[PDB]
């Protein structure tokens, strides 16, 4: 179970990811909120998720999802580049991440 | 914002209320800034959170014109809004 | 200057998750501000770089600084396991994060 | 224990006391001090309140002139110490 609240606070990372896009350097209330909000709605969901699961593989999948869910919703809703380059150096840089962090 | 009127005043103290816009417009912080109209020198600002809508300017010489301005956090919204009044 | 802003960003992200550590129930005064301003500067650094840069680039850069200074820091500062994994896996991020710079 | 240190009444005054104590080492300095004072002997419960962990002194007021009183200052935690008491009469 605790699997799928490290699933939902990673989902949470994406929110105040996009929503902090959308408050312009923190100017636009709402954004603004969503964004403080849905961290601490992470970070809590995580500090549960963790109590139970490994610190490596619940950071791992919690920055995992949302780091490829910032990269993801990015393209989508801010018509983000897409290069052939940028998706490639996006997954080295990924992997390393969820690597170094899969480590410790 | 928009429609800065001056709700109640004291001849010490001016109450303001602006429309926020709604939602999508509504901004992080708003800062008000008041001064005399005249002779400034320089003027008296603050900031409120961009919740309020309402903010209380207070300390002002009874009987002198006073000009108070209202910006959002960036020049990308709807430009500032002044007003004057005499308290 | 916005990618110097997000790798002072990301300095500051792996300052106040080791002085997290280092406060106890964000109880010790000095490590308990220090994690405080480490947050508050970080985030704000962070939410001023993702006005000029794509939040997906702008987050998994952030992100993995993070987590490269916290292994740099993990290795040096507390006698940590330098597997070939762990360095392949610092060469990965380092590759990503110098790769999306380049297709800026 | 470590901390606080050296709890004593700096000034006092029939119905309030000025107490300092020593926070120690800027490692040893926490996020807030809670501190406690009730008669010593406690006709019903005890009166309390809480200061920044940088400050290092606080005031205690409303106190019954002549009355012997107990006055606790704890650490946020029991990891840091055990909390140092003293008696004081008005
Ligand atoms: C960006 C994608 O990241 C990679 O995708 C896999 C996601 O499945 C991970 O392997 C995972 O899947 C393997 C099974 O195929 C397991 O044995 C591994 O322990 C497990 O890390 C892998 O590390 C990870 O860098
Ligand atoms: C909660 C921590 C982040 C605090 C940032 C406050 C948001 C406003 C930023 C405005 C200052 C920079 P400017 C005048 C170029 O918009
Ligand atoms: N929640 C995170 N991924 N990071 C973070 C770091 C610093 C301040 C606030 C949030």
């Amino acid at each position: 179970m605790a699997w799928l609240i490290l699933i939902i606070a990673g989902i949470f990372e994406v929110v105040w990811a996009i929503a902090l896009k959308y408050s312009n350097g923190f100017t636009r209330l709402i954004p603004s909120m969503i964004t403080l909000i849905g961290m601490l709605i992470s970070f809590y969901l995580l500090s549960q998720a963790t109590k139970t699961l490994p610190i490596g593989t619940a950071y791992a999948i919690w920055t995992g999802i949302g780091a490829l869910g910032a990269v993801i919703c990015g393209i989508i809703f801010f018509k983000e580049p897409l290069t052939a380059l940028r998706i490639v150096f996006m997954i080295l840089l990924l992997t390393g991440i969820i690597g170094l962090k899969a480590t410790s | 914002p928009t429609k800065l009127e001056v709700v109640a005043a004291t001849p010490t103290s001016l109450l303001i209320s602006w429309d926020a816009g709604h939602w999508w417009e509504w901004v992080t912080y708003y800062r008000i800034t008041y001064g005399e109209t005249g002779g400034n020198s320089p003027v008296q600002e603050f900031t409120v959170p961009g919740y309020s809508s309402t903010a209380t300017i207070s300390g002002l010489k009874p009987g002198v014109d006073y000009t108070i301005t209202v910006y959002a956090p960036t020049s990308d919204y709807g430009s500032p809004i002044s007003i004057n009044y005499r308290t």
